[PDB]
RNA sequence: AAGUGUAGUAUCUGUUCUUUUCAGUGUAACAACUGAAAUGACCUAGGCUCAUACACAUUUUUUGGCAGGACGGGAAGAGGAGACGUCGCGACCCUCGCAGAGUCGUUCUUGACUUGGUCGCUUGAUGUUUCUUCUUCCCGUUC
């Protein structure tokens, strides 16, 4: 049920398709570095013994709340977070080089929540929201690019200057 | 841990003769 | 009034008893007796189960080596910029499809034989290589 370092210990750790490196979280239950899927991640938490090696954390498919509690881990470069609850965003979240965050399909309401994505430096390029209620409000992609100019690809669509220049308009 | 200190018819199936190992082809 | 010895028998009761094998004696077969000793691993009582000279003299390791305050972005205003390459955001374009690839011998799967490219960036990322910062506003850390 959570996310415990003895269910850190023993998931089907391998390398990423990618060759991106992990070792994955599964006594029973929730995993982290490579296929934290399908086991029922409440909240995030006991990501020290991780102890740095992993780019990629393949969180989907759990009933994950919002993301705190993400210990410093300078090596995790890509977080794929799909089929959760995500509402909201820690902030302080500030995982150096976190350059690839998968939020599809969650249920994150508000412009204002997507705020704490500012946060990462000049890493986050890859950011995809679809699948969550807050694409449907209008100016929903100016929003985002206007408040983390640091999206290279949204949504699988390039950003573009054209529309980075409309989001300063507005 | 704890070593603190102060201050059935065996020969009778034989007799019988059974519990032999014995074999019918 | 009581009473002995020779041979032999029966019957109580007390007492003893396997960690496992192997081989010999013994036995009608047992029993009994005589000798030795496996230890380890694995599978669902069992096992054709398993085991007990040199690396300093040209291509490598004995070498040609040595020499309120601070920070960090991003923008504006005033007094970093040229080549030459190498891998990326978009596209008015190109192009249009299931297969390391292509063929054969033998058998239900192997052995042989041959042989993104272009344009922009409308302020993408990077190593030669020559020359010559201040002020203001915003957002993060620290005290």
């Amino acid at each position: 049920m959570k996310f415990t370092p003895s269910i850190v210990i023993d998931a089907p750790q391998y390398y990423v398709d990618h060759f991106n490196g992990k070792y994955n979280v599964d006594k029973c239950v929730i995993l982290r570095d490579l296929q934290l899927e399908t086991d029922s991640e409440s909240m995030p938490s006991s990501l020290k013994h991780l102890t740095k090696p992993t780019h990629i954390l393949d969180l989907t498919n759990n009933d994950l709340i919002m993301i705190p509690d993400l210990s410093r881990r300078d090596d995790i470069h890509t977080l794929l977070l799909g089929r959760n609850n995500i509402v909201e965003v820690d902030g302080r979240l500030l995982p150096m080089n976190v350059q690839n965050l998968t939020l599809s399909n969650n249920s994150i309401r508000r412009f204002e929540d997507l705020q704490r994505l500012r946060r990462a430096p000049r890493t986050l390029k890859n950011l995809t929201l679809i699948g969550n209620q807050v694409c449907h409000l209008a100016n929903y992609r100016e929003h985002v690019l206007r408040l983390v100019p640091h999206l290279e690809t949204l949504d699988f669509q390039n950003v573009t200057a054209e529309e980075r220049k409309s989001a300063m308009s507005f | 841990e704890g070593a603190e200190q102060v201050d059935m018819p065996y020969w009778l199936y034989k007799l019988h003769g059974l519990d032999r190992e014995y074999r019918c082809e």
